[PDB]
């Protein structure tokens, strides 16, 4: 089947329908809130590693808060929820890329663009690794350029439809 | 510091998977041969590739272990998933065990086309479970190690080479029983 | 994988490409026909319980009509067709919501909006339960408002595109 | 009577899933302890939580029953799915059966942390199969009953507490073998 | 030559799936009774519906074959998948085997409602594996043949009735263990 | 889960982001290159048999090129990659259509429209079979007309958005 977990409402009001990663969920120990536009892609895309990690973290928090946590772990719970939470085939694709010598995602690190003035960002994409090290930025700068193009085209189309409606 | 389209600044984040520790096991790699899977903050399994065996018999008394019911259920679940994920396992002598007192000790004898061997399947499963970074045809793996040993352990900061992550265990969950052989007509 | 069952053509000509629930399929023993627009969402969406029940009922009818039915059941048939008909993870999500004390869908009851004048409707959504009873309408009236907004926006955009095409 | 946006009347429908009886099993709940799964309009299985046991031996002669081939195949399939869906079952003495003459009688002994017990796994499977409506840590379940009994029965209007529904069985289909333990090296 | 909307020419293509031979098995049909699954360009399995049996004992010595480890691993995998895909198999004498010298010979005895029989399940699996193009209730299949025989063979141009295709094997991969009965309480 | 295999870049420059079937992959032993528009649908659709065959062929080629091929086969490789490459439920759907007497796809033959002047085409769809023979064209001409209608509507909408942007 397909994943189904709905993300819980973001604590931060800056992103009304987005999602926030607290200081504990990040290595840089800071808070990063992503807006509704980026988080909405997570409901329909099937190949976004970041949206699978978001679903994992959200499931973890909700389980810790609504169920009585004990030190002994209920392996059963994650065993039953896994396919409702993540696409295991995404994992298989990263494994296949790894064994063929193609750069692959190890779910650790993600990059995104930030439109400084406005604060909108893009949906983070996995920073690929190869030969035991992270790819240099110049090796995938084309994808970054593409993401910028997408953020432009989609914003322009929204403004067009707005102008039309008014 | 890197600016795209003159208005888009490139920024990064890295997730701390360690915080998932209470709801799913976390695997990591110390070096090429040593890997760990932690369950909670108190226990886990250490998987070591080694030339030094610790079991010198042919027994694996799983049913007696089940009846005595002294072991940790999560660890036994992990062991079962690992073994059921091995492709084409057909040499029962290659696997020996010790469960006395509720402990978990499992030893795979890897000594000997090298592809259609227990060593290849065991090593592929081992590489998949931690996924922490000789060469064979297709997806074939070979090492110089004579044994793979899986023993229970207490929590310790083992993740020097790779960060803890749940991805390997979750991925292997779907591999279970996928490549097992029939051993009798009535399963 | 993903569900694949195509709904059979609706008997009622009022909804050319929609679907009709006959008197037997409903507790109120009446006929309810939904139009092509609402039913088209069932081909692309993955989290609509109602579209899974539609696929189940359609499979049942087609199996009874094209195969020689007997009282002894071919459990094997549904066993092989199940994942082609429904998303089992939707079921798992409702189970997880149930065990966490969150209101959940038990697939019995569905609500939808009806634009009286025209007769057009929205795709029915499951009526959630909590504490052994159906949720009171006031508890999810916000979702009803959201559905109404969606029905307005999509219609307006279609008229815009129409004006554009002409 | 309930108008939204001025022009949208809120209307409802309820599906009669009872009409699916010929192509898929339908489960329902009579009360907290008693549940039913009917297969077609002629036969089915009643599952009862009870202090009153009906089997007082340790046998479950499944292979001989297969040999004789007198039981209803759909009911045996449902039994197999149920048992394969139990997580971490490791006490074979807790399950007894009688199949003489093609009958189906299965009895789970629930008598005794309470989470890593046969009672919890059996009760979770029972809760999932009917899903018709004490509390333990995580997803753990406990009851005061000593036995769960599953016996074949003829059709009757048993659905006093919840409507018949195929959802429980269909959902349980994916649970099969997901959490079984290994009992030997060559499956 | 067929023009639609005055500007759209209808054109066709047919895929040569034979080129997939090195990475996946390819099944094809010679006629109603005879089908083949080749693995690469050198070896494969011929499955024949026939009235002439070749095995006249009740043995299927799977464990000894595994211990000796002389067979082709891919063919053993395919045999295991086929057998694990049969629904409701419960008559172990109906299956006989010969594995001496690494050879593969498997014989299903289809002789005898007709739906709840080994013949029907075996024939449905056979229909699914090749899918190369009397009628019972629901999905039930019956033929007049007394045996289904599966033996290894070398590559040859066998595909007179249907083109080689990987679809049947791949589709059957998901059917594994889906409809197996329990034969003991502790799998 | 859902398929994840990304198609490798097309050799032919005529279709920058499309895919090309060489003489070996086709019975008529010629080269057919499909453009980016048609091949892009393969990333989001779940019921296109042709896109599953494309993923199979691309996996085959990449495996033959990046892994050391030997005559002994690595059945395990395809066994693990299968669900990352194809929707097995599509296969189940075609099996179910076959046993119920509905015309079904046997993955051999596909039809598509060609806009002669420009050379742009539509995504090939399976030519169904029934009773051991291919359907006559007149039996599914309505679908061909529908495909033509779609190729018009979508092109006009793109032209509209273009006009809007300039
Ligand atoms: C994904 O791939 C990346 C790139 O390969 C990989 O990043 C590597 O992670 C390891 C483990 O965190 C890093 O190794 C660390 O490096 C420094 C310098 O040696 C030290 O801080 C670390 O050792 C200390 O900390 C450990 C953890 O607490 C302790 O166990 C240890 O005793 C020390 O106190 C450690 O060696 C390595 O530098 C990076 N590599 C790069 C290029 O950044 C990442 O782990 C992969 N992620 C997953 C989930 O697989
Ligand atoms: C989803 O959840 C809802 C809400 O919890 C749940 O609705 C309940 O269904 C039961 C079973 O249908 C209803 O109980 C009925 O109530 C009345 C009054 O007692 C009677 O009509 C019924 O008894 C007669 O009919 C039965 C059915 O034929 C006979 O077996 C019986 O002998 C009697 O003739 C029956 O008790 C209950 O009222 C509702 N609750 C609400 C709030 O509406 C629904 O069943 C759940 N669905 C699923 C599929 O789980
Ligand atoms: C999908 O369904 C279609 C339609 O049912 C089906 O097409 C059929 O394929 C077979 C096998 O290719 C064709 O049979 C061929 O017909 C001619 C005339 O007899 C001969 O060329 C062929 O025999 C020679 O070639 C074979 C292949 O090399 C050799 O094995 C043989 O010794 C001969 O040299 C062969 O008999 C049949 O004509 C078509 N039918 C139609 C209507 O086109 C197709 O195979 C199905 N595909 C799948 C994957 O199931
Ligand atoms: C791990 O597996 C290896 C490989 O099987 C084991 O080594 C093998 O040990 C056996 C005896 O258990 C040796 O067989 C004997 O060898 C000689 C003749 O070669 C003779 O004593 C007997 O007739 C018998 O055949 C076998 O040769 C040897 N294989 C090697 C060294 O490659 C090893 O014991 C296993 N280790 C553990 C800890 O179980
Ligand atoms: C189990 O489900 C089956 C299939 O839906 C139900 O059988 C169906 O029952 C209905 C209502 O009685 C029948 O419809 C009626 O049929 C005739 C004309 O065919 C006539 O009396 C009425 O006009 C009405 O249409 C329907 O034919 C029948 N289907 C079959 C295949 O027999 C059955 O009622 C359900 N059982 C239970 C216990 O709910
Ligand atoms: C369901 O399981 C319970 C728990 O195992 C069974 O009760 C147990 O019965 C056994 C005998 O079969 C008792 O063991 C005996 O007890 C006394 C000493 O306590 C003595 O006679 C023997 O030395 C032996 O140990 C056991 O105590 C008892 N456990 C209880 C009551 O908690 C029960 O019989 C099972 N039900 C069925 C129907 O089989
Ligand atoms: C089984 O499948 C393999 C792999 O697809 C087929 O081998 C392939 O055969 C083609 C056509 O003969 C080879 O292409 C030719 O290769 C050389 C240059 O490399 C030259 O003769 C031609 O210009 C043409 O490109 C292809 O290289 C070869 N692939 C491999 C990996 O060896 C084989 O034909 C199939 N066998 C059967 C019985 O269908
Ligand atoms: C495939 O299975 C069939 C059906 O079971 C086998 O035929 C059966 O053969 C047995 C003996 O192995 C026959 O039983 C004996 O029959 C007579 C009385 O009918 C008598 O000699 C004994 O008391 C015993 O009951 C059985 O009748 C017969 N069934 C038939 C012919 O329908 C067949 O041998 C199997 N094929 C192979 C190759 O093993
Ligand atoms: C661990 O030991 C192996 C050798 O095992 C020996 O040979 C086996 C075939 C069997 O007979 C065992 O009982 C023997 O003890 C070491 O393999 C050597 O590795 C080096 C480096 O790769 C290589 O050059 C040698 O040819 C290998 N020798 C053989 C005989 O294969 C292996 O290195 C040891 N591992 C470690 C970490 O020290
Ligand atoms: C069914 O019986 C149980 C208790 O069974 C007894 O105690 C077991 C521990 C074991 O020794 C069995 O063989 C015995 O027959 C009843 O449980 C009681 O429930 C009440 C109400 O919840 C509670 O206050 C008591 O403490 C429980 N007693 C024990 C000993 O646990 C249960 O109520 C009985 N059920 C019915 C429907 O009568
Ligand atoms: O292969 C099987 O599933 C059954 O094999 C039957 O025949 C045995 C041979 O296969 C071989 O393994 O050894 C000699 C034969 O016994 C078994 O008899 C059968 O075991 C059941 O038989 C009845 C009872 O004694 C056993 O406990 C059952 O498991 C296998 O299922
Ligand atoms: O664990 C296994 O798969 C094999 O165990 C082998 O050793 C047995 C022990 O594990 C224990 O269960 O009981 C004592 C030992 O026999 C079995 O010998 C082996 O059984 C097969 O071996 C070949 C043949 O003799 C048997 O009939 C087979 O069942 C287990 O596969
Ligand atoms: O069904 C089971 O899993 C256990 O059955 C126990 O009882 C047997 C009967 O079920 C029947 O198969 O044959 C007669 C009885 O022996 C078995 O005793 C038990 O076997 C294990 O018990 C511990 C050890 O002695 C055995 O080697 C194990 O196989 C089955 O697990
Ligand atoms: C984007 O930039 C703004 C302005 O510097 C900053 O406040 C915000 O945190 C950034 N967004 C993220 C997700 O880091
Ligand atoms: C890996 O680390 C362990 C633990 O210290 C050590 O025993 C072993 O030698 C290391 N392996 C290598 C290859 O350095
Ligand atoms: C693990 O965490 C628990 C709280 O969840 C704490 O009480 C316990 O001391 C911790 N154990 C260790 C070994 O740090
Ligand atoms: C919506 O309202 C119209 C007008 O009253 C009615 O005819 C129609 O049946 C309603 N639609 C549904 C699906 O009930
Ligand atoms: C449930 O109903 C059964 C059947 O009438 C009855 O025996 C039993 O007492 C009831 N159980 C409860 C818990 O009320
Ligand atoms: C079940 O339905 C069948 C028709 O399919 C009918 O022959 C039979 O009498 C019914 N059985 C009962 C017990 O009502
Ligand atoms: C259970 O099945 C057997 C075997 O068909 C039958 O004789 C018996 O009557 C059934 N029991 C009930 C209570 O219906
Ligand atoms: C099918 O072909 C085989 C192999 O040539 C032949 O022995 C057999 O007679 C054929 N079967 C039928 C039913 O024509
Ligand atoms: C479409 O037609 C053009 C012009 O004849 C031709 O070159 C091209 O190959 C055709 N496309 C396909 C995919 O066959």
């Amino acid at each position: 089947g397909t994943f189904t977990w709905t993300l819980s409402d973001s604590e931060g009001k800056d992103t009304p329908g987005g999602y926030c990663l607290t200081r504990w969920m990040l290595i840089e120990a800071e808070l990063k809130c992503f807006g509704n536009t980026a988080v909405a892609k997570c409901n329909e895309k099937h190949d976004e590693e970041f949206c699978d990690m978001l679903r994992l973290f959200d499931f973890n928090k909700q389980a810790i808060q609504r169920l009585k946590a004990e030190a002994q772990m209920s392996i059963q719970l994650i065993n039953k929820a896994v396919n409702a939470l993540i696409n295991d085939q995404l994992i298989m694709k990263n494994h296949l890329r790894d064994i063929m010598g193609i750069p692959y995602c190890n779910y650790s690190k993600y990059w995104y663009l930030n439109h400084t003035t406005t604060g909108r960002t893009s949906l983070p994409k996995c920073w690929l690794v190869s030969n035991g090290s992270y790819l240099n930025e110049t090796h995938f700068s084309d994808d970054i350029e593409q993401q910028a193009d997408n953020m432009i085209t989609e914003m322009l189309q929204k403004e067009y439809m707005e102008r039309q409606g008014k | 510091t890197s600016l795209y389209k003159g208005v888009y600044e490139l920024q990064t984040l890295e997730l701390n998977m360690e915080t998932l520790n209470m709801t799913m096991p976390l695997s990591c790699t110390k070096n090429n041969s040593h890997h760990y899977i932690m369950v909670g903050n108190e226990t886990g399994l250490e998987l070591t590739l080694t030339n030094t065996s610790i079991i010198n018999h042919k027994f694996c008394n799983l049913s007696d272990a089940h009846k005595k019911n002294l072991y940790d259920h999560a660890l036994m679940s992990i062991i079962s998933t690992f073994h059921l994920s091995i492709p084409n396992f057909n040499q029962y002598e290659a696997m020996s065990c010790d469960f006395n007192g509720g402990k978990i000790s499992v030893q795979y004898n890897l000594s000997h086309n090298h592809c259609g061997t227990v060593a290849n399947g065991v090593l592929q499963t081992f590489m998949r479970m931690a996924w922490g970074g000789g060469r064979g045809n297709w997806d074939c793996i070979m090492t110089s190690y004579q044994y793979l040993i899986i023993q229970n352990t207490t929590w310790e900061d083992h993740c020097q080479f790779s960060r803890p992550s749940p991805i390997g265990y979750l991925g292997l969950l779907s591999q279970r029983t996928r490549d097992i052989y029939i051993s009798r007509r009535l399963l």
